[PDB]
């Protein structure tokens, strides 16, 4: 977990082998890139209640919002059970209107 | 790792919240009192080196 200790990026596995007078090291890694641009925002408003994300982030495309990880890019809709609430949004700074879906009150019906 | 990634500095900081048990809760609703201990504390060690 140490960064940096052996390879240059997230580290997966290691395989030894030996020297006349010295060992080997090699060093699997796994590195990102492909990258892209994206609107984020700390929390969402909805009905005077505040949403946080349990593990990832909002982010935007610029119409829909959607909550992702943070090393990885799959669009997942935004519900009440991959979220948490915890007091109204008054004082937190960079909250955004919108709405959260939830699966029962559709379901109920 | 790699090539930067920018991002917004109260977002680095509530991960770096969330990695050592407290979560991110906590942050968000107390920024600044955060921001002035951080600035007291720095001119503090300031003036004392
Ligand atoms: C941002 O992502 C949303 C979600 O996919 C896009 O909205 C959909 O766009 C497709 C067209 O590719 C439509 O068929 C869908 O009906 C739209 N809505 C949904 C709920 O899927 C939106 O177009 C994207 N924004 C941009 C600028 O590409
Ligand atoms: C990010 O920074 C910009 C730059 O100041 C902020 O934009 C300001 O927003 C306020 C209210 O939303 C306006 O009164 C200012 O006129 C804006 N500034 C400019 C230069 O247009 C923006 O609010 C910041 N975002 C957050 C979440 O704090
Ligand atoms: C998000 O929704 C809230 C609640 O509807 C909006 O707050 C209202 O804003 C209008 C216009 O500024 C005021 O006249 C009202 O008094 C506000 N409160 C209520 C209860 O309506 C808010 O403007 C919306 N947008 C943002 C960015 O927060
Ligand atoms: C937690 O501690 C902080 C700082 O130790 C407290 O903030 C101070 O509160 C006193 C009490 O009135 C003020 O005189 C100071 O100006 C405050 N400092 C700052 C930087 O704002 C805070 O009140 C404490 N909170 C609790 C719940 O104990």
């Amino acid at each position: 977990k140490r960064v940096d200790f052996c390879g240059k990026g997230y580290h997966l596995m290691s395989f030894p082998q030996s020297a006349p007078h010295g060992v080997v090291f090699l060093h699997v890694t796994y590195v990102p890139a492909q990258e892209k641009n994206f609107t984020t925002a700390p929390a969402i408003c909805h009905d005077g209640k505040a949403h946080f994300p349990r593990e990832g982030v909002f982010v935007s495309n610029g119409t829909h919002w959607f909550v992702t990880q943070r090393n990885f890019y799959e669009p997942q809709i935004i519900t009440t059970d991959n979220t948490f609430v915890s007091g109204n949004c008054d004082v937190v700074i960079g909250i955004v209107n919108n709405t959260v879906y939830d699966p029962l009150q559709p379901e109920l019906d | 790792a790699g090539a930067a990634l920018q991002i917004p500095f109260a977002m680095q900081m509530a991960y770096r919240f969330n990695g050592i048990g407290v979560t991110q809760n906590v942050l968000y609703e107390n920024q600044k009192l955060i921001a002035n201990q951080f600035n007291s504390a720095i001119g503090k060690i300031q003036d004392s080196l």
